[PDB]
């Protein structure tokens, strides 16, 4: 805002922030969710995420890591994180066991800027 | 007082005896704050002046002069037949050029 | 003007607040609004969720939560929640409390009992998504709530967004009574997606007939609980004005998550997947307000397109298993197909529309009757055949030619969808390749080869007027006046393409020209 | 004299469509007319054939849809949607006096091709169109054919030989 | 004929484990709710103290 510069924000990682409140929510008296997460997950996550957004004054190029316990994408913690992102890079244990790195599964991931108008048509 | 007893009359209860309890407020330099039978009324410069402050804010906010004022609506072109007669095919290009100019130029 | 207080706040837990009442004689109704005086200047609205024997009020907070403190006073309005309503709301997005948001009289309730059966009508009119798939095999009629399933990034939002841009060319033309309006409702989606939607609909001049409700992620939970409700209220008044109206939710699963967050923070009894019991009632309070009303009630209509996000193609989840049991059909998307260039990535086997024909027009029934009897055999053949074996049969040819036409960015006009599908189902599009089918379609629709190459043995039937659909919708192509003209136009355009273009295409066995052509095909896939 | 008309569920229905017709003929614009079908329907007095015909009448006589102009305005489509609303939605069928307004608007706009369509439709249902309108239709047709206005210009334009995305104006 | 037997055996194990998982989530939630209330159980205690 004040300096007007562009910024990077590397975060390693969001899931520890989620479980940090999960360890406390049961002690506060808050009843937990299905898998054993707080019920305030999506709200606290959004109130953290929405601060991360480009503005008229500057720009935040954020990058976020996530822990998928058991490689289960159906875990609600990564699942709620889809909506608050523009490029959902996904990694998998399978591709790494084949000795390939970066262990990317191109089909299970996709971006938002993948349009002909934002980038070159040949790239699309 | 004239609003106190009258609000005690407007209340669901009026046969009950009325009792007063006054306090000194550092926030208010003008007007009064009253509570009768769980019916509060605020006549205070903090809120009263802030009411008109909100109206004088929204009034200025309502109208923005930076943006261009909307132009008058354009009616259908209704090109005359003579124009088509003189230039059978160029006329379409002229209309397209005029529209493009109206968008860009 | 004098306000009425009941007590002060006992404690709060994030979005939730409990109340300690004063003057125990006084009561409060169940679902009323409460105004909290964070300061003499600012005021926060809230709703009463439950009540207790000791005398206390469980309250859900909707604005300026951070300013709340203990020891603050409360006041009561004495009415249910309500929002400003009318025709003065189409061009602007709002908060579900009605607060207009910046961007670069009458009131109405959120919880109205839905119309009973006598106040309703069986659906008979269509609602054109603009996509050929939907209007053929799984049509959406007005008053026909239809679900949209799918995992992340499969084309859920884009469907409704094309459904709304499609209704701009028409609503300008037809009267202001049959002009299907629209209301988007975003729940928990990122705020920048909202502004990108705003710029999109403002680009196509569609926001004149389309508003948005936004309860973003930063907004509290109780404000996510009410967004589809207030959007339904906005559509309910238009139903009472006789108009038609569309309604979108993006999405309900986060509405359920918010209701979960509130019930569990209010110490309510949980159930399956930590949801309370009445979540199936939470949705049935909403969706059944969608209906086609009767001529005694203005003939209005409220169409609902609820989006729900699956996870790894599961459908046995509680929310999806309930919403499917509610809606009058569904649409099932597959990411396995969204990656394979099948965009929209529908899944025709699992997709259902209980309103099969009665919604469709006179021109569409004869076409869809063929398409069902084409894809029904396509799936059996593509399922039993190998991946590499060549089969020369009209089903495996025509159907795969149809799947390409189904691929399309953005909507498509009615006239173009019928002429393009009539060409296939009758077999005119058998000689062209699978790849140039869309270029053939692009030439058929926007260009006009017979008008160019001199073939004008056609009195009226051409694909340049675009006002001809209003004859197709009335008479239908099977009528004797449009059948021969249509067939001659298609046969001529087919021979012209097969002779002039389709031969030049195969001859370009070069390096740069192949890429120059493939960009053209994958661009024709987009503009159409 | 008035044959009874019943609702879907068998309920009685009013038919005194008179004052709503006089309230339509006064419509300075052809959108308050469509707004009056609402007021009829809500009073359990649905529209008759003559009623929709009066709607088509003011659609022909009125100048604009609303006070201000509107982009994408078209009298012809607004009439044809009324016809679809009459035939398939409700059940009432049109008559020659209904199609007459349609053919008149096609003459005023000069779209001769749709004129020959509406002609081939009226002659299929067994209706006698006025030759006075067919004559003006063919007059506009030949008038356009002689001046090359039989078709637009951007269709007759030369086809780009190259398969360039910018060549085809995509 | 063998694949079908293996398939139905897997459909049973899947649909049974899905139920045991749903029930387990209920047990965890109700255990937390019952523990909070049992510990937070409030009583009058109108007994002598002096
Ligand atoms: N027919 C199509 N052709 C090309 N691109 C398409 C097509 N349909 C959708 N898209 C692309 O899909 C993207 C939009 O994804 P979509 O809105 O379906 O995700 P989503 O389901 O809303 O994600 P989430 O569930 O997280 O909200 C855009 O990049 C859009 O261009």
């Amino acid at each position: 805002d004040e300096a007007g510069q562009d910024v990077l924000l590397f975060v390693d990682n969001v899931f520890r922030f989620t479980q940090a409140n999960s360890e406390v929510s049961a002690l506060l008296g808050r009843i937990p969710a299905a898998v054993g997460y707080q019920p305030t997950l999506a709200e606290d996550l959004g109130m953290l995420q929405e601060r991360i957004t480009s503005t008229v004054k500057g720009s935040i190029t954020s990058v976020q890591a996530v822990y998928v316990p058991a490689d289960d994408i159906t875990d609600p913690a990564p699942a709620t994180t889809f909506s608050h992102l523009d490029a959902t890079t996904v990694l998998s244990r399978s591709v790494a066991e084949a000795g390939i790195y970066p262990a990317v599964e191109p089909l299970e991931c996709a971006s938002r800027i993948m349009d002909p108008d934002a980038i070159d048509v040949n790239h699309y | 007082r004239k609003q106190v007893e009258e609000l005690h009359k407007e209340s669901p209860l009026k046969d009950y005896k009325l009792v007063l309890e006054t306090k000194v407020d550092p926030s208010i330099g003008g007007g009064y704050i009253l509570e009768v039978c769980n019916q509060v009324v605020n006549r205070s410069a903090a809120a009263a002046a802030a009411e008109t402050a909100a109206l004088a804010k929204a009034s200025a906010a309502q109208v923005d002069w930076t943006s261009l004022p909307a132009a008058p609506p354009r009616p259908s072109p209704s090109a005359p037949d003579t124009l088509i007669r003189l230039l059978g095919s160029v006329v379409d290009d002229l209309a397209d050029a005029d529209k493009v100019e109206q968008k860009y130029g | 003007e004098a306000k009425q207080k009941i007590g002060f706040v006992h404690g709060i837990d994030g979005t939730i607040a409990t109340i300690a009442p004063a003057a125990s004689k006084v009561t409060v109704p169940y679902n009323t609004v409460l105004e909290i005086a964070v300061s003499a200047t600012n005021i926060a609205n809230a709703l009463v969720f439950n009540l207790e024997k000791d005398g206390s009020i469980g309250v859900i907070l909707l604005d300026n939560i951070s300013e709340v403190r203990s020891g603050q006073d409360v006041y009561a309005t004495g009415s249910l929640l309500k929002i400003p309503v009318g025709f003065h709301m189409l061009g602007k997005i709002i908060n579900p409390l009605g607060k207009e948001i910046p961007t670069g009289t009458k009131l109405g309730l959120v919880e109205e009992m839905a119309p009973n059966i006598v106040s309703r009508q069986p659906v008979n009119y269509n609602l054109l998504t603009g996509y050929k798939v939907i209007d053929t095999l799984i049509p959406v009629g007005r008053g026909q709530r239809e679900l949209i399933l799918g995992d992340r990034q499969t084309g859920k939002t884009s469907i409704a967004l094309s459904t709304i841009l499609n209704q701009t060319k028409v609503n300008n033309e037809i009267l202001s009574k049959n002009n299907v309006l629209s209301v988007y409702v975003s729940i928990g989606q990122r705020c920048s997606n909202v502004a990108r939607i705003h710029r999109l609909l403002t680009e196509y001049d569609a926001m004149k007939y389309c508003t948005i409700v936004a309860a973003t992620a930063a907004d509290p939970a109780g404000l996510q609980y009410l967004a589809p409700y207030a959007g339904t209220t906005l559509g309910e008044e238009f139903r009472n004005s006789g108009r038609h109206i569309l309604l979108v939710y993006d999405d309900l699963s986060k509405q359920a998550v918010s209701y979960r967050q509130i019930s569990l923070l209010l110490r309510r009894p949980p159930g399956r997947e930590a949801y309370p019991g009445d979540v199936f009632y939470l949705h049935s309070r909403l969706l059944e307000r969608s209906a086609m009303m009767s001529p005694q009630k203005g003939s209005g209509s409220l169409t609902s397109l609820p989006i729900v996000e699956t996870l790894s193609n599961d459908v046995t989840a509680y929310i999806v298993t309930n919403v499917i049991s509610i809606t009058d059909g569904q649409i099932y998307l597959d990411a396995k197909l969204f990656t394979g260039g099948q965009r929209p990535a529908v899944n025709i086997g699992l997709s259902v529309s209980r309103v099969g024909s009665s919604a469709q027009n006179k021109a569409m029934k004869k076409v869809g009757g063929a398409l069902k009897m084409l894809m029904g055999e396509y799936r059996k053949m593509a399922g039993e055949q190998t991946s590499g074996s060549q089969n020369v049969s009209p089903v495996m040819i025509r159907g795969a030619r149809c799947l390409q036409l189904f691929n399309q960015k953005g909507p498509s006009y009615f006239m173009d969808a019928i002429v393009a599908l009539y060409a296939v189902t009758n077999g005119y599009m058998d000689d062209v390749k699978l790849q140039y089918s869309k270029f053939y379609e692009f030439l058929l629709l926007n260009k006009d080869l017979p008008v160019l190459y001199g073939q004008v043995n056609n009195k009226y039937f051409y694909m340049y007027n675009k006002n001809l659909n209003y004859f197709i919708r009335y008479f239908g192509l099977n009528h004797e006046i449009l059948e021969p003209e249509l067939k001659k136009y298609i046969e001529i355009h087919t021979n012209l393409f097969l002779d002039n273009y389709q031969s030049r295409m195969n001859e370009l066995k070069s390096d740069e020209d192949l890429v120059q052509l493939k960009n053209l095909l994958y661009a024709c896939k987009r503009t159409v | 004299a008035g044959g009874k008309r019943y609702d879907l569920f068998g309920y009685e229905v009013s038919v005194a469509t008179g004052p709503f017709i006089e309230e339509i003929k006064k419509a300075q614009f052809y959108d308050d007319a469509g707004e009056v079908i609402v007021k009829m329907n809500l009073a359990n007095t649905p529209p008759d054939l003559q009623t929709y015909n009066a709607v088509l009448e003011r659609i022909l006589n009125c100048k604009s849809k609303r006070s201000q102009p509107v982009k994408g305005e078209n009298k012809f489509a607004a009439m044809m949607d009324i016809l679809e609303e009459m035939d398939a939605r409700s059940g009432i069928k049109p008559n020659a006096e209904s199609w007459g307004y349609v053919l008149k608007e096609l003459v005023q706009a000069g779209d001769f091709r749709l004129g020959w369509v509406c002609i081939a439709g009226m002659k299929s249902l067994g209706i006698t169109p006025d030759q006075a309108l067919v004559d003006a239709n063919e007059a506009n047709a030949a008038k356009a054919k002689a001046a090359g206005t039989d078709f637009p210009a951007y269709l007759k334009k030369a086809a780009p030989e190259s398969f360039d995305t910018k060549a085809w104006g995509i | 004929g063998n694949i079908t037997g293996l398939m139905q055996l897997a459909d049973y194990t899947y649909n049974k484990t899905r139920k045991e998982l749903i029930t387990a989530e209920l047990l965890e939630i109700i255990g937390t709710m019952t523990a909070m209330h049992a510990g937070k159980k409030v009583g009058l205690k109108k007994t002598e103290f002096w």
